[PDB]
């Protein structure tokens, strides 16, 4: 390993730093929340009523075990473009809070459904906000909504004061002060109804016809979790280290009992890094704690090569009546595992070192190793 | 009656959800700023045993949420009401509280307003007061509902110098009201008295409406200790009943060892802060 | 009654001299003055490893990283010679001598006083009460003990290494040269030493700065006592100032707010979705998360580049500074030093040397004249 | 200042560079060290005395000529002929004197702060040095300042490089003219 | 930023951002050491005054 850090077949007499140890997880455990009822997902996109645009049907949900994997022949799905969420990577997600809106438009119109757009229906009928998250899901509806004489169903509105903010209705049967007449319900000249059609016709080509939209809305963020995919959980290990998938949460490290005090409204810890140090158990509510596992650097003692060789190695900082005393196959990254480790074994204030022998006498020393500690070539 | 006070230094909240110990995170949000004025409000209908109309319950309007804080003796204070021209013409909210029950919801009603005065309601002979609703008198195009636990759950020391100070806080951005509250019984007299204190989340969902307006509910049948001057402009008049309004600002705030939070310093009142 | 003034600051008190044809100034007295200076010598060593640092402990991460090239080969040959410097450092400073000398059993110097400065045996770690004072009066932040709640949040591949030469043989070296010093004069730091009558050494260098030995020979016991009163006070003021020992504590400082901010830009999107590893891999699929990598990838290497780039700056100054106190060491200490306001102000005598955290500590000895009058001179 | 050289006076621009971290915060620090250090700089070389000494009245050094070098009490500026000639050469550019075309033009955050020791007291520490230096020798600088003949401190720096003063004594006439030629 | 909508307009702001930034690092990196070579001279003036 020496010999390859730096290239060249013939290492002089030092102290070199080669790579890093750490110990490997031994097994995976999942906990997710136990949930068995299934939330309907077919009448949300199975429905002949969609609402229109400037008021448009809201289906909220809740606690269930939601499969995103049969809806897809529910529906041609013209438009499957979803936001930062993967649409792919949907099925094994756990989500706060989950939102589906129904409505259809003119299909010329799909596109503006988008964060910073405006135009006639993104201005005073409905709103997204820019930093939005979930997917949108629209197709044509031609077949059903088409009136041969006219689809007197579906209307927008045309005149507002001003724009909406995102996610907000504004049903209202106003008359719209346009000019400098205060109309008062005459709704003749110079103030128009506020409100127009959809005239729907087999005649007219693609983009005329009515294109039907739903649009599901997100809620990944650090909160309880209410809505989770399909997993199924399994059993608690401690003081191992483990690599743990709670609710949504992967990492890796030793997990102990802590004595933290978690409020109710408070399900995870932070410490400054942006990474989680406490986790509260989604099934049995337990204050845990999470600890990296054990890692340092290692280096290599060698004297001349064309000397000897025989070399000894430095963990730094690491007390070795942990793994480098016990040390197993998958536990250590250095795949050379080959050492006696049970004798030639030395501590030092600068990390223990292993492969020299202590003698009470005392030279100049050539191989510094630090702590007034020092390693030389010497004769029997 | 009407009057002007100093908000001292209160109305500080837990902004996330996360644990923390002995860190000076700082937060950009929502806040009341520290020494302002705080505009005491107050209703007055008793007067003997005859009906001495009020007209109480003045508009208030809603702004970038408001800061609660009465102390009322059991419920006297029961409900609020949110919305834009109380009318058939765009939708409003319906707040109240009940015993063990809270019904808040969204609809369109045209007028609810019945305060159905009594024409004994001077409590000190008799407070008889029971089933005096009077509300969702009617519903045009409404179909949303909400029942769930109420929002207070009082407690008395047995008299009343252990006033409760029930200080809450209403947002509505994006939705999700945010109804942080803490009970702080250790009241004594004085208004707003030194100290700190924290708030709490408990109740998160989204509707969607404008809100340019707030309102109270009072217990108009069963109402005591109303005086009534002129008191406008910066002057004093019992009310115990104040409104605060809040701004987005720019908070530091010091963690506590255990996890609360202890002190709090604002970066837009003075250069040394 | 307290405000803020701001006013126009003076230089000094307004002196004026009485310069003229015949006339001469000559004092009459002298007082001997203990100064003290402080040194930085070398800072703290560390190292920082790119893996787990950039990614922590995830394949693709690492595996996008390798194409980079020779990004972190780079990063770590300049953080070893930052620490081969910094451990050089401490030993030009106080490795001058060959051998190390004993104190002699009996401490009868003439009427000199050293307790202050020799080492104290009742002590464990057989530090003067100076050394001991420096070392309480500086607070160290980190030194590498195994230690296993700031620092123990540094699992991120940032270790500090621990000096090759212990804070108590360093106290050996000084002991050593001060014996030396003390028992020899300046003949041992050249040859081999000689040994020589305190009060003889202290006539010699007296008459290195022009004035004859009788001066010493008739007022040796007011020097032993002015020397006996300097020493003790010099004590008083180091333990009663607010903060004397600042360099150090700078020193100490900015290397720990470095790595609190090296650790904090981890906390940081980079015009990214989210700035955690495991998130942006099981939320996203590999197409647009390699894109997301990278840029956070990129912010990470601009983030660390700029450590190293401070700290080799940094490593320059304080290689300065220990050239600095290894050269007034050889001077001061080891000899006579005739250059003006060198070896503390006033006309030089000689020199103790003590050990501080990070540094060095020099306690000048001088001598200043005293009340004069005037002459007519031809 | 990065908030207006980086994004002009744009609340998006500013909201978008929040993102980067504490980036700027290590742009501030460093560059108000660098500013302390310059400040320092000055104090070490010229603050070297105690108190501020006076030139004598009148003006007679066994007839060597200081009116180059020593303050000239006509000038305004009670600055010597040399220092105003040094003064002259040298054409600075920018000083901080409230500025408020290329300088003008830098009004990107980009400023330019004026030093602390203004350039009329380190001519005051000047003239305090060579005042302590012609009328009391070297021993200014060890303690209080003695007076001694110019002509005898000749002798003294006469003797201090192997010349005896004898010489100094019968040649005093043309070592002032020449002294005086050289300065001159 | 007027001809642009917010979406691009975003990538195109972090482009400019990140060339002004890498522009101005540069700009105290020189400054650093032209600080240390200026006090180096000074310490050598105050020496040899
Ligand atoms: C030179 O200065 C020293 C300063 O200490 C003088 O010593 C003092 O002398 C006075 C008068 O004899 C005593 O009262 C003091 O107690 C002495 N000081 C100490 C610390 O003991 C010394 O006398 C001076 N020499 C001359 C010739 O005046
Ligand atoms: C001078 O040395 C002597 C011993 O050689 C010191 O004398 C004692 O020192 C201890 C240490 O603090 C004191 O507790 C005693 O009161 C001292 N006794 C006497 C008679 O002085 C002395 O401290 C040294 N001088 C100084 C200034 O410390
Ligand atoms: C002895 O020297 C002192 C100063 O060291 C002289 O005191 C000053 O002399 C100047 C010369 O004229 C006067 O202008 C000052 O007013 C004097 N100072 C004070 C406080 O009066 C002193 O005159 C000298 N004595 C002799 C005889 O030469
Ligand atoms: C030497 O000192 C004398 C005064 O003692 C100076 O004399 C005059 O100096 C002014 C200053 O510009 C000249 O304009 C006069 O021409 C000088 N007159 C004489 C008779 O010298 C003299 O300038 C000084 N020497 C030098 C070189 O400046
Ligand atoms: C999950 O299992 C635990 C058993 O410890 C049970 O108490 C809990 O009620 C279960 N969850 C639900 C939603 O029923
Ligand atoms: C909904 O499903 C039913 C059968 O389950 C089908 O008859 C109907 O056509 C479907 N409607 C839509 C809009 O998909
Ligand atoms: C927002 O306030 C305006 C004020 O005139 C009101 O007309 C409008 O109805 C409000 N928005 C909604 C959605 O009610
Ligand atoms: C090592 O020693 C051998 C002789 O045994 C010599 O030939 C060779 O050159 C040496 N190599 C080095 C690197 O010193
Ligand atoms: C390191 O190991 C030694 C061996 O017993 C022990 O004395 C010491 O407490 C250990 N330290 C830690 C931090 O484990
Ligand atoms: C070395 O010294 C220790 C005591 O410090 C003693 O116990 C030991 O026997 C000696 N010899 C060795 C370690 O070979
Ligand atoms: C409150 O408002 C009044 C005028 O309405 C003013 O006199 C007073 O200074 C205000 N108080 C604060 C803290 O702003
Ligand atoms: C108030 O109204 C009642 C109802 O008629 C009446 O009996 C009473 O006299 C009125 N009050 C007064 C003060 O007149
Ligand atoms: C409110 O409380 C009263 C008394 O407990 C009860 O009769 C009434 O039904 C409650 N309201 C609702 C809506 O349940
Ligand atoms: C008070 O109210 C009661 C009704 O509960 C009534 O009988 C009584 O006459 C009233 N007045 C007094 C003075 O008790
Ligand atoms: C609202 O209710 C009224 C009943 O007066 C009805 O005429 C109207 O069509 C309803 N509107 C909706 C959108 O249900
Ligand atoms: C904080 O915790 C300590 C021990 O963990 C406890 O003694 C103390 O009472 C706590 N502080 C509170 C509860 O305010
Ligand atoms: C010194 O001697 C010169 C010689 O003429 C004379 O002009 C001058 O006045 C003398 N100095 C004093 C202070 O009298």
């Amino acid at each position: 390993e020496t010999k390859c850090t730096l290239k060249s077949f013939t290492v002089e007499k030092g102290i070199y730093q080669t790579s890093n140890f750490r110990v490997q997880p031994t097994e995976s455990i999942v906990r997710f929340p136990n949930i068995t009822n299934l939330c309907p997902f077919h009448e949300v996109f199975n429905a002949t009523r969609f609402a229109s645009v400037y008021a448009w049907n809201r289906k909220r949900i809740s606690n269930c075990v939601a499969d995103y994997s049969v809806l897809y022949n529910f529906a041609p799905f013209f438009a499957f473009k979803c936001y930062g969420v993967s649409p792919t990577k949907l099925n094994d997600l756990c989500f706060t809070n989950v939102y589906a809106d129904s409505f259809v438009i003119r299909g010329n119109e799909v596109s503006q459904i988008a964060p910073g757009q405006t135009g006639n229906i993104a201005d005073y009928n409905y709103k997204l906000p820019d930093d939005f998250t979930g997917c949108v899901i629209a197709w044509n509806s031609n077949k059903l909504d088409s009136k041969v004489s006219g689809n007197y169903n579906y209307l927008y509105r045309l005149f507002r004061k001003s724009k909406l903010k995102p996610f907000e209705r504004d049903i209202s049967t106003e008359i719209y002060q346009a000019g400098n007449k205060p109309c008062n319900g005459v709704a003749g000249f110079n103030c128009y109804f506020p409100l127009q059609s959809y005239g729907f016709r087999p005649t007219y080509g693609v983009g005329h016809q009515p294109y039907r939209v739903v649009v599901l809305s997100f809620e990944l963020l650090h909160a309880p979790a209410t809505v989770c995919g399909p997993k199924k959980s399994t059993n608690l290990v401690k003081n191992k280290c483990v690599n743990f998938n709670f609710n949504g949460l992967t990492g890796t490290g030793v997990l102990t009992e802590s004595n933290k005090k978690f409020l109710p409204f408070q399900q995870f810890g932070r410490d400054i890094a942006d990474t989680t140090d406490a986790v509260r158990d989604p099934q049995t509510l337990e204050i845990l704690d999470i600890t990296p596992c054990s890692f340092g650097g290692v280096s290599v003692i060698t004297p001349g090569t064309n000397t000897s060789n025989q070399v000894a190695v430095l963990y730094q900082g690491v007390n070795c009546t942990e793994v480098p005393v016990a040390i197993h196959a998958d536990q250590l990254t250095p795949t050379w595992r080959v050492y006696s480790t049970g004798s030639n074994v030395f501590q030092t204030r600068a990390g223990c070192l292993i492969g020299a022998e202590y003698v009470n006498n005392s030279y100049e020393c050539d191989i510094p190793i630090g702590a007034g500690i020092c390693a030389s070539y010497q004769t029997q | 009656t009407q009057s002007y006070t100093n908000s001292f230094t209160r109305g500080v909240y837990y902004p996330d959800k996360v644990f923390r110990s002995s860190v000076l995170h700082s937060t950009q949000d929502l806040f009341l700023p520290f020494f302002s004025n705080v505009t005491w409000f107050h209703a007055i209908h008793v007067s003997g045993t005859n009906g001495t109309k009020r007209f109480d319950n003045p508009v208030l309007p809603f702004n970038d949420g408001v800061y609660f804080a009465s102390t009322e003796k059991s419920n006297i204070i029961r409900g609020w009401i949110f919305g834009t021209t109380l009318d058939s013409k765009t939708q409003s909210l319906l707040i109240v509280n009940n015993a063990t029950n809270v019904v808040i919801k969204v609809c369109e009603f045209q007028f609810c307003n019945d305060p159905f005065l009594d024409v004994y309601y001077h409590e000190n002979n008799k407070s008889r007061m029971e089933s005096e609703l009077r509300v969702y008198s009617s519903a045009n195009n409404c179909t949303f509902e909400y029942v769930s636990q109420p929002f207070l759950m009082d407690l008395e020391g047995k008299q009343g110098n252990f006033k409760n100070l029930r200080e809450f806080v209403f947002k509505n951005i994006d939705g999700y009201f945010k109804i942080y509250s803490k009970h702080t019984p250790v009241n004594l007299g004085r208004d707003l008295p030194q100290g700190f204190s924290a708030l709490e989340p408990l109740v998160d969902l989204p509707i969607g409406i404008n809100i340019t307006r707030f309102q109270t509910l009072l217990a108009l049948h069963r109402s005591y200790l109303t005086p009534g001057d002129s008191s406008s402009s910066w002057t004093a008049g019992a009310a115990a009943y104040y409104v605060g309004y809040l701004q987005p600002r720019t908070f530091l705030l010091k963690y506590n060892e255990n996890g609360t939070i202890t002190d709090a310093v604002d970066c837009a009142l003075d250069p040394l802060s | 009654s307290q405000s803020i003034i701001a006013y126009t600051m003076s230089l000094g008190a307004e002196n004026s001299v009485a310069y003229s044809n015949n006339s001469i100034a000559i004092p009459t007295n002298f007082t001997i003055s203990v100064t003290t200076e402080i040194l930085p010598v070398s800072m703290t060593k560390t190292s920082v490893d790119c893996t787990m640092y950039i990614c922590g402990d995830s394949t693709e991460c690492s595996n996008l990283l390798l194409q980079y090239g020779s990004f972190c080969t780079q990063l770590k040959r300049a953080l070893t010679g930052i620490a081969v410097e910094q451990d050089k450092n401490t030993q030009e400073v106080f490795a001058q001598v060959k051998q190390i000398y004993k104190t002699p059993p009996i401490k009868y110097f003439g009427g000199f006083n050293f307790s202050q400065i020799l080492p104290d045996p009742s002590k464990p770690s057989k530090r003067s009460p100076i050394e001991d004072l420096l070392f309480n009066k500086v607070t160290l932040a980190d030194a590498g003990f195994i230690k296993q709640l700031i620092c123990a949040q540094k699992f991120n591949g940032l270790t500090v290494l621990p000096p090759l030469l212990t804070d108590e043989m360093i106290a050996q070296y000084t002991s050593a040269l001060l014996a030396g010093t003390i028992t020899s004069g300046w003949t041992f730091g050249a040859g081999p030493a000689l040994q020589i009558p305190f009060p003889m050494q202290m006539a010699y260098r007296f008459n290195g700065i022009g004035v004859t030995q009788n001066v010493l020979y008739e007022n040796q016991k007011l020097i032993a006592n002015q020397f006996n009163s300097a020493i003790g006070k010099i004590q008083d003021s180091l333990s009663s100032t607010p903060s004397a020992l600042g360099k150090l504590q700078d020193v100490v400082n900015h290397n720990a707010q470095a790595l609190n901010t090296l650790v904090k830009q981890l906390s940081s999107k980079f015009g990214a979705i989210s700035s955690v590893l495991n998130d942006i891999l099981s939320r996203l699929d590999p197409p647009e998360a390699e894109v997301q990598i990278d840029r956070l990838i990129t912010g990470r290497l601009q983030s660390l580049q700029t450590y190293v780039t401070q700290q080799l700056i940094r490593a320059a100054e304080i290689r300065a500074s220990a050239n600095l106190a290894a050269t007034k060491m050889s001077e001061c200490v080891l000899g006579q030093s005739k250059r003006v306001d060198f070896c503390g102000k006033g006309y030089h005598l000689m020199s103790f040397p003590q050990s501080a955290p990070h540094g060095v500590v020099f306690l000048h000895v001088t001598y200043v004249p005293a009340q004069e009058k005037n002459f007519t001179t031809a």
